[PDB]
């Protein structure tokens, strides 16, 4: 079940790793789009622990938590039904495998070019199976203006 | 200039929430400096607003004064106390000898406070009864941190856990983890009499029955200070006075500078290298 | 074994007046911890027993927690608090974070409170009027240290200046150094409006005011612990509660290391050595 | 006068063996300090008789020296640096001044030495490959510490770590660790 409707002005979204300068792109975004709320939820990186990051929303200072983990980011926005995965061309399948058991989410974009064909063959089949839309790879991302922005598409402001 | 504006934005770093220096007056955690004199609380009151940013009641405040008192000194042998003296018979000013006697302060030297804190915590929170519990430390060849003093066993209490004892089951609401190390400690006395709650060990065990009984704490902010290590800060705020007193003492009396006995060394150097 | 018959003398170093840990139970001047307790003393009751031996009254006691309040905390933008911070959020313990942050206060920073005791005692001792004062101040070259805030200056008031003030006049029996103080303020705020009394100023000069005002104290003893530096205590052992909530609000916020920018620096090094 | 007669015991504690400040000359290990300007070692020299109590030899004392000139500094926006210079901008004598900067050195700021040593000395001593190695650092959701710089890349070397790399492959007689490190 694809949905028509991928992105709306109440859509959320998880950033997969450490790119506080697209995260930074997207609030400047959300803000310029005279947009209510910001519309990045929480941010992903198994690297470091759970703590929050600071980010402007227009001249105001903001928290956006950042998770170890996935299950608690899903659990704890269950608003959330888009997944950016900054990921690299190796860590991208299994970060899009663990993406896809969650049924909240209905579309990742993933970023990074290079993966192999045969695990792309996977994740079509996956996303066929499951009907989450994946825009990408080898993508810079997509942008609704009004709405949404997906990671350094565009530019900045 | 163009900040007054407004046409600029800084990433603004080093977040704090303790105290606000601006304005008119001072903020300690949302209540200005002559509301926390209007209200007439204590040191415990003003630690409890730049600890804990939280308006404690009287009686947690009280008591957070009652466990820096018994801190504040126990003598000049202790670890911290002798670095305390040698670095101000050495000529140093107070912030040199009081930081080099804390300095000392760690796992051994006033580390009971934290991790018998700690070690009760995990006793009860895992739902193991003082029976099991001290087989259990017996068996994994540790001793029970904050339980056992040297000279003063049975009908010759410390005098100093009484009172602490006494104001927390008067004035405390509600003591579970104090009555498990009381439970505890009736174990271990019947196994040895000496083997009591120390004062490290009952300001510990009622410090963290102090923050997940009272109000204002939401169950894991109580648990997370001691993590964090508030219990090692009521330590060393306390020990601060007896060693600021170790200095003032050891310049009044104007002595000069200690060297250490040859015969008290024992050197076990190798024959040639 | 030879020393418990008696037949032997050593040399006995270390010693200390300030604390019995032996005996029975733990004794501060020549009170026991229980009398300490059954009297309802304060904190300020065992600053009075550990630094400077004696029993202090009420009205001292507790004006010696007053200024222990006063002086707790006073933002992160200061300097021992910037050092607090900075070793804290590099991944350090509360002892070296508030170590790091005490050493610190020193003379530029903290130390306004020992120098402007010790100003106004040398000005107040050698017989010299407030006007005569300022004007020898003014043509030495140096500043009246403890005196001039930066904003708040004519009815608008430090609002713990107030406070402390307020306290010294309805409780202290006698104030001539805190009415002398207060001229060398008229004379001051006639100069120019924000040169009023600081807190560190305040504080020193009451602090003075009390020891050689109140009882208990032979006036050599009143000015020795000031050429000593009690004051400088006061400061250090009333920030250390500041410095420890630094801590504990840095490590509950989990703030990642800090590198200071590159922007921030301008390097001036030599073109080739 | 009972200890000059041999009389009496006394328990000693304080059990040292890295100075002989008694007798006629300063001993560091066993050898006296004109034995050590005699023989003409370095400052690892004593770093050799102090820290391990045992005379290493030239190449190793060099290196000591070696890596403690490339530590010597590294700006002063580090952490470390930034504690000294407010420290010592307030007034402050030189011992609280360094002192101040020297208790900032933990796990973050300076700790990537003895962890990113004792990391890779687990690795070697339990017998994984490298490439297992960085597969099992990855999936258990931690960095390699002591791996990874900001900008020096590929064909933009150090230039510090270059030196110390070359005066470890001519000079040392065995690398076991430092080909698995190149190797990792
Ligand atoms: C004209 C135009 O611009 S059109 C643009 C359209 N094309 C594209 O978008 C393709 C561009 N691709 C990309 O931008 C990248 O692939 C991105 C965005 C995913 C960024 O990925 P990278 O930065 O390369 O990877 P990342 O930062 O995660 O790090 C790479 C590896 O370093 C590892 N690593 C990081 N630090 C350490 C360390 N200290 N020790 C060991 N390993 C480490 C990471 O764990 C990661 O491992 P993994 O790859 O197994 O996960
Ligand atoms: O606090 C400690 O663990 C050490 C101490 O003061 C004592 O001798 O009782
Ligand atoms: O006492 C000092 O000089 C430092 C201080 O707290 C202040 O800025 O008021
Ligand atoms: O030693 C460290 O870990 C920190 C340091 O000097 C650097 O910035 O390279």
């Amino acid at each position: 079940g694809k949905s028509t409707t991928l992105f709306s002005r109440h859509t959320k979204a998880i950033v997969w790793g450490m790119q506080t300068r697209a995260v930074q792109g997207m609030l400047d975004f959300d803000y310029v789009c005279s947009r209510d709320e910001p519309s990045v939820a929480a941010m992903v990186y198994p690297f470091t622990g759970d703590h929050k990051q600071k980010f402007y929303w227009g001249h105001k200072e903001i928290l956006i938590p950042v998770f170890k983990n996935m299950a608690d980011a899903m659990r704890k926005h269950p608003e959330v039904d888009v997944l950016i995965n900054f990921a690299s061309l190796r860590s991208a399948y299994d970060s899009t495998m663990e993406t896809m058991n969650y049924a909240q989410i209905r579309t990742i974009a993933i970023i990074a070019e290079g993966i192999p064909e045969a695990l792309t063959r996977k994740l079509i089949k996956k996303a066929d199976q499951k009907g989450v839309t994946i825009i990408g790879p080898a993508t810079v991302g997509g942008i609704k203006p009004g709405c949404f922005k997906i990671g350094n598409t565009g530019g900045m402001l | 200039w163009a900040r007054e504006l407004g046409l600029i934005r800084k990433p603004a770093s080093f977040m704090t929430s303790i105290c606000d220096e601006r304005g008119q007056e001072l903020i300690y955690a949302g209540m200005p400096i002559t509301e926390v004199f209007k209200e007439e609380m204590g040191i415990g009151g003003v630690l409890g607003l730049l600890w804990f940013q939280k308006r404690l009641p009287k009686y947690s405040c009280q008591f957070i004064e009652m466990c820096l008192m018994v801190t504040a000194d126990h003598g000049p042998a202790v670890s911290g106390a002798h670095n305390t003296i040698i670095c101000a018979r050495a000529g140093k000013d107070l912030v040199s000898s009081l930081t080099s006697g804390l300095l000392t302060i760690g796992d051994r030297f006033g580390g009971a406070l934290d991790a018998a804190a700690k070690m009760f915590s995990k006793a009860f929170d895992s739902g193991i009864i003082p029976m099991e519990f001290v087989n259990k430390m017996k068996k994994e060849g540790k001793l029970i941190m904050g339980i056992g003093h040297r000279v003063k066993s049975i009908n010759n209490p410390d005098m100093r856990v009484q009172i602490l004892k006494d104001y927390v089951r008067q004035h405390f609401p509600a003591t579970p983890l104090l009555d498990y190390a009381l439970e505890v400690e009736k174990i271990t006395t019947s196994k040895k009499p000496n083997l009591i709650l120390n004062v490290d060990g009952l300001i510990g065990v009622a410090f963290v029955d102090m923050l997940r009984n009272c109000g204002s704490f939401t169950r894991e902010e109580a648990d997370e200070y001691i993590d964090i290590g508030a219990l090692n800060g009521i330590f060393v705020l306390g020990r601060s006075m007896g060693f600021i007193g170790h200095y003032l003492d050891q310049k009044r009396l104007k002595q000069g500078l200690y060297r250490h006995p040859w015969d008290d060394i024992s050197y076990v150097l190798p024959e040639h290298m």
